[PDB]
């Protein structure tokens, strides 16, 4: 079945499971529908599963109007089921969002090295850290035409390297002083959670 | 001695999702309704009214002599998927029938532009064994999904649908009486356009960034330091590749984004070389042409400027 | 995105009104829009909205095609042709935007609300 | 008696869906067969049409229509819509849309 | 580049014989087809080959009564019109397929000619 | 933990009330299943909730004569057991499904009570 689905909070996403019914041939004036019983299924423990039925079966029972098609004979009956449910955000917080938090709260540390040279070439070991780790989300969460929230994380991470990549050279390269532009290790984590904040808006 | 004119069909087509693109195979899924009426045999109903005879049911009219041409989609891949179906016969001789449908169709797709790609979803609907000397499209009106808000589409439909009507002749038809080897086609067109926001924003962003980074060896200080590096930025491009050919769909050419891998291998490995001249350009042992390892802004600008053609 | 609703008003049993809405502001088109109605004690009830397929039109039960919604895109606007009205129509009719979901007889999954406006039969 | 000569005429839409590993591929076309039967009746003497469920209407009176095998096809083809056309002096065509893994 | 030619004043029921001369990059004729515009009105598509070998694809008011052939071995194309009417008086052009899925839509096709002007009086 | 009571001696076609408190980790009483050993035999399933709504799982001796419930407010379920015999006569317990895929298996059950007496002359 189909139905309009919205994935792009995911994993914290709430979907609407849809059932439409209708009489194939016969309008309202020869067949219409009188009531709907919706009966699921007896749950033990949800924490195994991967969604969550928040609330009873929703029901309606309405009329469909068609243009292409007697007066009073382009009116078909309608049944509509509606399951509310919500993911199971556990999977993915521990496995995917946890490990990635590290990686980009790891790659701030690159501010405690006591070199130019180490400070921008362990850059790269942490730019290749996130790609590597882009090919193992990507590998298991679903497809999409749009960003996630996971893919957001992991550009934030592409664009924390990329900024302090940036920052190593310039501070390094604009005089000749250098080290205490670098003592801004409290100052980056700030500035991208800062930014991390605005984006959730 | 007077022959009869054609069986003129109205056709209705009503179309519920375009989806399931396969890039290789060139086809695409198409979920909808058919609809097409005509005139037969009069013939008595009950009470008079029009009859509604549905699914295997129709099969037991047919044996018994009720005339249903076999229209078939050109372009489908395979049988198409069947539902429900539907004849509704008027006592006057009128036929409509009504089926729902779900098939596999093929067009040609040019995707060399992806992810800003432009596709025209087709269908073609000819009927079987008829001549449009005995049987003939007079109309063709297609309806398509009212969309609320495309942000979430994978494609974004442009224009209404469009529709042609026209005349298939064939050469190799045994038979050669006079004009009557030419059949009736009816062509659906639907325009739609890619969402590329998530190829943009996860795809050719960071992609512009890890190539943009890799310009930065040029700012290291020993020889030994701009080597070794640009082999962990030519080790993100080969991650990165591995990480687009997983999700993008497969081509026998190459995309935007592939033309772009391309570039960042070549602007590597071309640093690569620049290093190494540099490096031992001046064949004396001393070789330190700081002057060419300020290229910090002359090999981005080299780059961009090869790129712009 | 801002709605404003239009046209009610008093009438007697078998009248007649013709409900307006007017959308102004970030709306991709007239689709998403449906009328719904709130009689005193009564909750929010949906009245109608476009369907899913071209040419179809859902409409509550109790419309029992009475009621008409048409939409002029050009004007940013839907209209409700309100035919045979009965005693147990009186309330205020609303005009929701849908905000995403699937369950356009849903009122959980619109909003930008109006005002509302009155409408009475005797 | 003679052999029934079968003149045939295969249109190819597509090829494609190559499976390396399996050594197949994907052929979506048509396939007609022309030959001479036995003379017969049809309505008004003219080209008479049969379309799929009718044709084995005809088989089971006596109209002989051979199977013919595609011997490099991989299980059972997607036979789509197919059709005959009767003529009084005999003659038959066969003509029928299909997709198979060859 | 393309150039057509063959127009010319004929009375009703007459006959012509349009063609068209290719020259450049065009892989082969299949790509050429037949189009023709009137005053006022939008270019309309005549006649172009099918997909599959041996068929062609006309516009519905040919009525059998035009052909289009081809020389592959002087990249040309030939329109062989019938049975003229004053209604097919218009300016012929002849169009090269760029892509797209639609040989019938007008969209998908450029360097046109300048055209042949074809006149059926009474 | 859970505690079953409301057995004891009734006459052969006489009827009795068994419930059973549920404590603890436990969302929902359709984890809890009703079940009895008689002296000498195997403890074998009576009585648990079925998988889609409105259905329930009864032993194939049950025929009819019992009946479970469920007061999910006071988290309980109650064994109406009427029309009761001598072969009925054993000592019923109340147990929790742990997992696993059978409601009718003692394996996949946990969280035992006591046991309350069942006699029937
Ligand atoms: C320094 C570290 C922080 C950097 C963080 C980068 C986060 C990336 C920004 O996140 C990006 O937001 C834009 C703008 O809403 C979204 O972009 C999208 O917005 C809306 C849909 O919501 C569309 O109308 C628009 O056309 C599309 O581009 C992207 O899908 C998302 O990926
Ligand atoms: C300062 C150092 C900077 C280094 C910069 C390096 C930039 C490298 C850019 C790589 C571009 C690859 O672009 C490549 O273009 C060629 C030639 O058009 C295309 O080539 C292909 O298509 C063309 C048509 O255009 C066909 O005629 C051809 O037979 C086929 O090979 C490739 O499909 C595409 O992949």
């Amino acid at each position: 079945f189909s139905n309009d689905m919205d994935f792009r909070l995911f994993p914290f996403d709430r979907q609407q499971f849809v059932l439409e019914l209708e009489p194939f041939s016969y309008n309202n004036q020869q067949l219409r529908f009188s009531d709907i019983q919706v009966y699921t299924e007896n749950i033990d423990n949800e924490e195994i599963d991967e969604w969550w039925i928040r609330g009873k079966a929703s029901t309606h029972i309405s009329d469909i109007r068609y243009d292409h098609l007697q007066p009073n004979q382009n009116e078909f009956s309608r049944i509509t089921v509606r399951i509310d449910a919500v993911r199971n955000p556990s999977y993915y917080l521990w496995s995917f969002i946890l490990p990635l938090g590290l990686i980009i709260a790891a790659s701030w540390s690159v501010f405690w090295l006591e070199s130019f040279s180490e400070r921008l070439q362990t850059s790269f070991t942490c730019m290749l850290t996130v790609v590597a780790y882009a090919f193992y989300t990507s590998n298991i969460l679903p497809r999409l035409p749009y960003t996630t929230v996971i893919d957001q994380m992991i550009i934030a991470g592409y664009g924390s390297i990329f900024a302090a990549i940036l920052l190593i050279i310039f501070a390094h390269h604009r005089q000749a002083d250098d080290l205490l532009i670098q003592r801004s290790r409290l100052a980056f984590p700030l500035g991208f959670l800062a930014i991390g904040s605005v984006l959730v808006i | 001695p007077v022959d009869a004119r054609p069986v003129d069909v109205s056709v209705s087509i009503f179309i519920n999702k375009i989806y399931g693109v396969n890039t290789l195979e060139q086809t695409y899924k198409v979920d909808g309704y058919i609809v097409a009426q005509w005139t037969g045999k009069p013939r008595k109903t009950p009470g008079d009214k029009p009859l509604i005879v549905e699914n295997t049911q129709i099969e037991r009219w047919i044996n018994n002599g009720l005339w249903v041409p076999a229209l078939e989609f050109i372009n489908v891949v395979g049988s198409p998927d069947t539902g429900n179906k539907r004849l509704m016969l008027f006592p006057d001789g009128r036929v409509i029938y009504n089926a729902r449908f779900l098939g596999s169709f093929s067009n040609d797709m040019d995707f060399r532009l992806f992810p800003f790609d432009r596709q025209q979803f087709v269908l073609e609907l000819e009927p079987f064994s008829y001549n449009n000397q005995q049987l003939r499209f007079s109309d063709i009106q297609v309806y398509t999904e009212n969309i609320d808000n495309e942000e979430i589409d994978e494609w974004w439909i442009r224009g209404k649908a469009s529709t042609h009507i026209s005349d298939i002749r064939y050469d190799h038809l045994s038979s050669v009486q006079p004009n009557q080897n030419e059949f009736s086609r009816i062509t659906v067109r639907i325009d739609a356009v890619r969402n590329p926001s998530y190829y943009l924003w996860s795809f050719i962003l960071p992609l512009g960034l890890i190539i943009a980074a890799s310009w930065s060896v040029f700012w290291l200080e020993s020889f030994s330091e701009r080597l070794q590096t640009s082999f962990t930025c030519m080790l993100t491009v080969v991650a990165y590749a591995f990480y687009t050919s997983n999700i993008l769909p497969r081509l026998p050419y190459t995309t935007v984004i592939d033309q772009m891998i391309i570039a960042g291998y070549g602007s590597i490995f071309a640093a690569i070389l620049l290093i190494i001249f540099a490096h031992h350009r001046q064949a004396n042992g001393v070789e330190d042409d700081l002057l060419i390892q300020r290229s910090r802004l002359a090999f981005p600008l080299g780059f961009l400027a090869i790129g712009s053609v | 995105v801002q709605l404003q609703e239009s046209g009610g008003g008093l009438v007697q049993a078998g009248g007649s009104l013709r409900l307006s809405c007017a959308a102004s502001g970030r709306i991709f088109s007239t689709n998403v829009m449906g009328w719904f109605r709130q009689a005193p004690g009564k909750e929010r009830e949906f009245v109608a909205t476009v369907g899913r397929i071209g040419g179809s039109t859902v409409y509550a039960d109790f419309v029992k095609g009475r009621f008409t919604l048409s939409r002029d895109n050009a004007k940013n606007m839907v209209y409700l042709q309100m035919n045979s009205l009965k005693p147990e129509d009186t309330a205020v009719y609303y005009c929701g935007a849908r905000i995403g979901g699937s369950d356009r007889l849903a009122p959980e999954n619109y909003g930008y609300w109006g005002q509302g406006t009155q409408v009475t039969v005797s | 008696a003679r052999p029934v000569d079968v003149s045939v005429s295969i249109f190819i839409n597509k090829i494609y869906g190559v499976n390396t590993l399996e050594q197949t591929y994907k052929v979506d076309g048509y396939i007609v067969a022309q030959w001479t039967g036995k003379p017969r009746k049809t309505p008004g003497d003219k080209p008479l049409i049969v379309e799929n469920t009718q044709i084995e209407r005809w088989i089971n009176n006596g109209l002989w229509v051979p199977a013919l095998e595609f011997i490099n096809v991989v299980g059972s083809p997607d036979t789509g819509n197919k059709r005959l056309m009767l003529f009084p002096d005999g003659r038959v065509i066969y003509n029928a849309r299909f997709l198979g893994s060859f």
